[PDB]
């Protein structure tokens, strides 16, 4: 009965997603609708800026990509994936794409502004999270991956830098640059070094089990204060990941260690999330026995903390970044490549 | 300690995708 309710939820959510996936929105705002305020954060492919919508006064977070740089870095298809997927999804813990558009030089994705900062900042400052607090965050990711995987979506960039804390203390996942809709296996070498599954490093084909491996890394880092595989250079990280060895802090509970060894299985055919019972092996594990999954989904569980808020447009929960102009050429660049954006 | 070794390492700031 409870299980049937979940099946029905996912079936309807797939119907809703597929309508938008097959007929994406396009060209829903323009640049002069907004004033640009300051940079909130950066990634390998661009920057995200705080902007203010002139007519409404609402603040938003605008991701800006330079088309020529996307082409040079061979990220065309990945960027088309990001926008097509984001405009089609709807889940409590996924950031909302409000508008998208392009001009002669750049591509723009305007999201809801999530003011509480990256989980990363809070985690580094406090050192580590208690197990109850790590569990609160982890449950949101479990539900998010159940949703995404049911739509044939792999996420491929889980890390604290991409988990934003909202004004109710809940997570919003950002940056779908590596997200992809795939049935069966794929091969791209992508992600962040500390979070790569062995099968990615070893140039094997891989599937949604890489997201469950990354969940193991995330839970370990939240509860320990440091990742399970760390070094000064990526190559030394990769050697540790593939080794099959992992060491746990002495303070980790018995149930936490058991869950983490099941998520950090080097053989994907033995990894939790990828066995016959799928996500239910995780949701039914002893470490999650106190979790009320529907209450998490509905945002009714008390949060570990509420971020400080000093008014609309405040960015105190984010680092400062060097600012750079947004140039728009008089000539259209890369039109054919980005036709569908 | 493992914590001290992490904090003295070069990868304690924001990490970029490969
Ligand atoms: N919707 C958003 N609201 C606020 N900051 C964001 C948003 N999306 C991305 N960022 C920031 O931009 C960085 C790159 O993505 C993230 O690590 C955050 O610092």
């Amino acid at each position: 009965s409870e299980q049937e309710s979940v099946k029905e939820f996912l079936a309807k959510a797939k119907e809703e997603f597929l309508k938008k996936w097959e007929s994406p929105s396009q060209n829903t705002a323009q640049l002069d609708h907004f004033d640009r305020i300051k940079t909130l954060g950066t990634g390998s492919f661009g920057r995200v800026m705080l902007v203010k919508h002139k007519e409404t006064g609402n603040h938003y977070a605008m991701k800006i990509l330079d088309k020529q740089k996307v082409v040079k870095l061979k990220q065309i298809e990945h960027t088309l994936n990001e926008k097509r997927i984001l405009q089609a999804v709807n889940f409590p813990f996924l950031v909302k794409l409000e508008f998208s558009f392009k001009d002669n030089s750049n591509l723009y994705m305007v999201m809801e502004y999530v003011p509480g900062g990256e989980m990363f900042s809070h985690l580094r400052r406090i050192g580590r999270f208690s197990e109850p607090h790590a569990r609160f965050y982890a449950a949101q990711i479990v539900l998010t991956f159940e949703y995404l995987h049911s739509l044939d979506l792999i996420y491929r960039d889980l890390k604290p830098e991409n988990l934003l804390i909202d004004q109710q203390g809940y997570i919003q996942v950002t940056d779908f640059g590596f997200a992809k809709r795939v049935k069966g296996r794929t091969w791209t070498l992508c992600g962040t070094p500390e979070y790569l599954a062995p099968e990615i490093i070893l140039s094997k084909g891989y599937n949604k089990a890489v997201d469950w491996w990354a969940l193991g890394v995330l839970i370990y880092e939240m509860a320990a204060g440091y990742p399970p595989f760390f070094a000064d250079q990526p190559i030394q990280i990769y050697e540790k990941i593939v080794s099959g060895k992992v060491r746990f802090p002495s303070h980790f509970s018995s149930d936490l260690k058991d869950l983490l060894r099941n998520l950090l299985q080097v053989d994907l055919t033995k990894r939790f999330g990828n066995l016959k019972n799928g996500v239910n092996d995780i949701k039914n594990h002893k470490w999650f026995a106190t979790t009320d999954w529907i209450a998490i989904y509905q945002r009714k569980v008390e949060a570990p903390f509420i971020p400080k808020f000093k008014g609309p447009g405040d960015t105190s929960n984010f680092d400062d970044y060097e600012e750079e102009e947004i140039r728009v050429s008089i000539n259209e660049k890369c039109g054919k490549e980005f036709t569908e954006f | 300690t493992t914590y001290a070794d992490f904090i003295a390492s070069g990868r304690t700031g924001r990490r970029s995708a490969i």
